């Protein structure tokens, strides 16, 4: 907090975050195959390579 | 085989370090005005 | 000014992303990688023993390593410290990837707001590795660390057993994802600027 800020407003996000709900779909779908390929990859090499 | 843990200790610490050395360097660029 | 401002901002965010994926990488491999604590010159037997898996040896001027345990099976774990620092371990990784996942939100969200979110999950994995290191040292009074190690092997007490390189690269995990997570949050910060 050398920047001269309260810890909270630093820190969190209590400005605007909820409101911008209708781009769920729009987040999930690149997250959720991005999680699944995440948890293939390391599933994978941890059974396979590492294990 | 000898028991001994003198070269991977070294080449751990070595590549601690060198992580560790470039996230300073991140740190003192973002620092530096 | 703005040009440059700008363009060193996004290096540092993509080498705080590769870095990120280290640490990821790092977490993954000292939370697979058996070698926590392990044998010495003066030791009873031979052998190795992470979070969950231990390869102790037979004892007859030999390897004879015989690995038993697995995290999909808490009963082979010799004891509760070790289930609760496997278990926060896992948390940690769990987050990390979370925040590897989450660096697909950049191309809608605002670019502040996943840096503090990563900022505020990379601490969090950092918390978890901290105590994932911390409550392990307990479960070497356990009678199968006690005959792997000796009888001076105690809680908080390495004894005659060596700390191997998955110990300290957990360490450097731990203090590499502190210092990450507060380059988050200052980028975070920035990116308001
Ligand atoms: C082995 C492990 C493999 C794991 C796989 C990792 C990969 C995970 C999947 C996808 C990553 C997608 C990253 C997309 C990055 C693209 C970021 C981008 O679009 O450009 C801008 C800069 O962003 C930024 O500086 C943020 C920088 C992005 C940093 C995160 C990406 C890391 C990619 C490094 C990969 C190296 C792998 C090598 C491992 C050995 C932001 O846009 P924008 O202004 O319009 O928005 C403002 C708002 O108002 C509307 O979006
Ligand atoms: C959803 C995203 C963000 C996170 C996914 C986390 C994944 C990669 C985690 C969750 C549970 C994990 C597994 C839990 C237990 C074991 C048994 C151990 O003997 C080897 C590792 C292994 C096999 C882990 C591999 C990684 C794993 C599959
Ligand atoms: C599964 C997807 C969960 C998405 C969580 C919210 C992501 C960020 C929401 C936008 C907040 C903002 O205005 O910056
Ligand atoms: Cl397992």
């Amino acid at each position: 907090c050398l920047d001269g800020k309260d810890c909270a407003s630093f820190f969190c996000c209590f400005e605007d975050c909820h409101i911008r709900i209708a781009k769920m779909d729009s987040y999930a779908r690149i997250f959720f195959p991005t999680a699944f390929c995440l948890f293939n990859l390391v599933y994978w090499v941890s059974y396979l390579y590492l294990g | 085989d000898s028991r001994d843990y003198s070269t991977e200790l070294s080449v751990t610490v070595a590549v601690g370090a060198s992580l560790l050395f470039l996230n300073i360097l991140a740190f003192a660029a973002l620092y530096y005005k | 000014y703005h040009e440059h401002y700008m363009r060193n901002s996004r290096a540092i965010g993509v080498l705080w992303a590769i870095f990120t994926i280290c640490f990821a990488i790092i977490n993954v491999v000292v939370f697979i990688q058996p070698y926590w604590v392990g044998d010495s010159v003066s030791t009873p037997k031979p052998g190795y023993f992470g979070l969950f898996h231990y390869c102790v040896g037979s004892g007859l001027a030999g390897r004879e390593l015989t690995c038993r345990g697995s995290f999909t099976d808490f009963s082979t774990i010799p004891s509760s410290a070790f289930k609760a620092a496997a278990f926060f371990v896992l948390l940690s990784m769990v987050l990390i990837l979370g925040c590897i996942t989450c660096f697909s939100l950049f191309f809608f969200c605002n670019t502040a707001t996943v840096y503090k979110i990563c900022a505020w999950m990379q601490l969090l994995a950092a918390l978890c590795l901290v105590l994932g290191c911390m409550i392990f040292p307990d479960g070497w009074d356990a009678e199968t660390i006690r005959d792997m190690c000796g009888a001076k092997t105690g809680k908080y007490s390495l004894g005659d057993c060596s700390v191997r390189w998955a110990y300290i690269l957990a360490i450097i995990g731990i203090l590499n994802a502190l210092i990450l997570s507060f380059l988050a949050f200052v980028l975070g910060n920035r990116q308001t600027d």
